[PDB]
RNA sequence: GACAAUGGUAGGAGAGCGUUCUAAGGGCGUUGAAGCAUGAUCGUAAGGACAUGUGGAGCGCUUAGAAGUGAGAAUGCCGGUG
RNA sequence: AAGCAGUAAAUGUGGAGCCGUAGCGAAAGCGAGUCUGAAUAGGGCGUUUAGUAUUUGGUCGUAGACCCGAAACCAGGUGAU
RNA sequence: GUAGCGGCGAGCGAAACGGGAAGAGCCCAAACCAACGUUGGGGUUGUAGGACACUCUAGUUACAAAGGACGACAUUAGACGAAUCAUCUGGAAAGAUGAAUCAAAGAAGGUAAUAAUCCUGUAGUCGAAAAUGUUGUCUCUCUUGAGUGGAUCCUGAGUACGACGGAGCACGUGAAAUUCCGUCGGAAUCUGGGAGGACCAUCUCCUAAGGCUAAAUACUCUCUAGUGACCGAUAGUGAACCAGUACCGUGAGGGAAAGGUGAAAAGCACCCCGGAAGGGGAGUGAAAUAGAACCUGAAACCGUGUGCU
């Protein structure tokens, strides 16, 4: 079957918006979790090592100065978040470009509803090969699929998601997209 | 933290439509016998902050 | 220290300000007097403030 | 394709780093000049007063006061009302939902900058002298 | 292809090389990776390969991303050696 | 925007709020014009009125703020072998 | 970063409204009634409540008064758990080349080299004598609800408040309201009393001077299970190491340096020089210039030969 909306699948992709939407998602799961110590945090070094004058040595205040071995970092890492936000009218514009690009490259397959009621990985591998699908595929359905998401999750390169959980990065990564009839109708109304 | 505005400067100027500042006149406190009639009459008319002084205090009134 | 027996009168702390508004710490003691009052046992001399002495009190 | 990405031409640049070699032009002095107060670590003088000669906003006097009971109303010119159709009851409750007034501070005031060209009845808190004659000339009424 | 321009400190502006890590893609290696050593090699520069010895298990390349990203000197600090 | 929903997930929900569409005056106030003035008589500022949200780079402000270094001050303690 | 405060300098800096998380409110004094200043009943407020008068009708043991036998999960040991063989190079296969097989299991680590199918495991099911938790259904202990009623009573006293000297509210004594402390004066009793930024009048809202109260909030010496465009031995905690230890001070106190043989000790039997140490062979191993001062082994620097000078 061929069931398209002809509105959110036919627009031209916006490369400038599609690039800023991928950088936003990748930078949003970078938990910084990284910190070093400075002069105040290093243990010890509270007295002056030697008098300012009377010796042929340089003047030094603490054994934890940034030049001394074993203490003091000047400008190192610090715990911070990397996530930022973009307007709402640019989020939907980036999703339609990731969905229309697949259609332009001839990589969208509209399949009827699945009838998988028991988890079986060997059974799900057949329909992927029967439908002439590439190595990495994405599966989108209407709602949560028990006994379906349990399968196709041990196959290297197969990802199953929902209709409300589509991502700019999860879509651009797959070679082809496999969507059901009920799902393609749900995606056509949430977008555009 | 947020930037703090110059409270003393906010009591002496006001912003206009183009973006310039309206200022009062000095020498208007006392000693009016030492000045002439033409001098005191032309000191009631307000002026604007000059182009030079604007470059120094442009960020003291960011919220004004 | 010295504290009132009937109520909780005690000293406090403030500032001693001159004409130039110069700050210096100081104390404000209570008017504690030594009187002998009736007790369920033997009458005892205890520190009592002059505010509690007024309005009538046994001595 | 995540293996072929290109940003928009002219939107990205590389930051500047001072004190890294001499060929960059920002080497030893690092863009500060020679010795002075503006060359040490910790900035320089404050643009507010900077010491020295009497500052600017200390040589001019203060002026005026601030009213606490000050009232301010929104303004709807005439060229904004002509989007409605003839025979409509314009109401401060409708002007908000219509999308021409985002916030009513203490009421709506109808100014007369433009031309109405339409037949309406306008309700508002206050009116203007030239905005009350254009509503009634071509027909219509205004009610407070 | 014609004409003109190209000495430079403080300073302004533009274009590039290299180091570490992440993502996607695609490759190399016990028939010997990284590193270390030598050579008469290739680019306008920062720099890039190849062969031959030593080594005994990891590492490039392309496009983007993020920086504890470049050392000759501070009576600089620690180690080794005159 | 907090918040709720969701892998610490990048994502729908949430219009309290913020800027702009109109200025002028110390203010009452008036309004494409408003103040000064007995009087647009003249003059000052407006009739530019396409902005707004996120982000790369330059710079500024508050935080030690490009790095190293005093002679000093205060607070609580240790010492008459 | 608005109102406002401020040698109106530097600087300090709100609240209400609105949008959300969470959300039960109740006990004492007194008038009064039987008893001996005392026990119990009674009784708790502003759209004014109670005492008094007339007929009459759900335990919230986290506040609200507080003791006990009372079933399901959960914590503290664990048990099962699918699927590969062959041939080359090598000391050694997990690699390469061939055919195959599992998957609700392609997290991860080990194993003579790089393993979904070799070993511990993983997904998913099951399991508690005994102790401790979290949560219930009954039991046990408490326990009559509301209208009408001011002729007469009760509703917190050296208190409220004022002057004087200070402090605290964003607010520096200023026109300083609203809250506290020391000293001394010192009220009124529902026709009452307080507040609405000096103060008075009217008009609105609320009842001080007794006492309890769970949730949304802040933090981590710890326990358990996990993550990183975090470090990789001058780094990361001072400390990967038998470290607050050598060591240094009368003392309080101050404080380092030091990881790596090999897959496996299989750690060189015996012979030769030597008093020993250390070497030369022979052996072990894939490799001994991998021999415990043991992976790789840079520069400074110290040497032994030689081609030109």
């Amino acid at each position: 079957s061929i069931e398209l909306s002809d509105a959110v699948f036919g627009i031209e992709p916006n490369n400038s918006v599609l690039f800023e939407a991928i950088n936003l998602q990748r930078a949003s799961l970078r938990q910084g979790t990284h910190a070093v110590k400075n002069r105040s945090a290093v243990s010890g070094g509270g007295r002056k090592p030697w008098k300012q004058k009377g010796t042929g040595r340089a003047r030094q205040g603490t054994i934890r100065a940034p030049q001394w071995r074993g203490g003091g970092i000047v400008f190192g890492p610090t715990p911070r978040s990397y996530a930022y936000k973009m307007p709402k009218k640019m989020r939907r514009l980036a999703l339609r470009s990731a969905l229309s690009f697949k259609v332009q490259e001839n990589g969208l397959t509209v399949v009827d509803a699945f009838n998988f009621e028991a988890p079986k990985t060997k059974e799900f591998k057949n329909v992927l090969s029967t439908l002439e699908q590439p190595k990495k595929v994405l599966v989108v359905t209407e709602n949560e699929d028990v006994n379906v998401e349990l399968s196709a999750r041990n196959i290297p390169g197969v990802q199953v998601t929902t209709a409300q959980g589509l991502n700019v990065l999860d879509i651009t990564n797959a070679d082809s997209l496999v969507i059901t009839e009920a799902a393609a109708k749900k995606v056509e109304e949430v977008l555009g | 933290p947020k930037m703090k505005t110059h409270r003393g400067a906010a009591k002496r100027v006001k912003r206009t439509a183009s973006g310039q500042l309206k200022r009062s006149r000095a020498f208007t406190s006392h000693l009016f016998a030492n000045k002439s009639t033409k001098q005191k009459r032309q000191l009631r008319k307000a002026r604007l902050v000059s182009k030079s002084d604007m470059k120094r205090v442009k960020q003291l009134l960011a919220y004004k | 220290g010295k504290q009132c027996f009937v109520t909780g009168r005690k000293a406090s702390t403030g500032n001693r300000r001159s004409h130039a508004l110069n700050s210096t710490k100081r104390r404000w003691n209570a008017n504690l007097q030594k009187v002998r009052i009736l007790v369920d046992g033997k009458p005892k001399k205890v520190w009592v403030s002059a505010r509690a002495l007024k309005s009538g009190k046994v001595t | 394709k995540l293996h072929e990405l290109k940003p928009a031409e002219g939107s990205r640049k590389e930051r500047n780093r001072v004190g890294r070699g001499v060929a960059t032009g920002n080497g030893k002095t690092s863009g500060r000049g020679h010795k002075g107060q503006k060359a040490r670590s910790g900035g320089g003088v404050r643009p507010g007063f900077e010491g020295g000669q009497l500052p600017l906003f200390r040589r001019l006097p203060k002026r005026g006061f601030t009213n606490i009971n000050r009232k301010e109303y929104a303004i709807v010119n005439l060229d904004q009302l002509n989007k409605f159709e003839d025979g409509t009851e314009v109401t401060p409750a409708l002007l908000v939902e219509s999308g021409v007034v985002k916030n009513e501070k203490s009421g709506i005031k109808i100014l007369g900058n433009g031309s109405l060209d339409k037949k309406l009845t306008v309700k508002a808190h206050k009116f203007s002298a030239s905005a009350a004659e254009a509503i009634d000339a071509k027909g219509g009424a205004h009610e407070v």
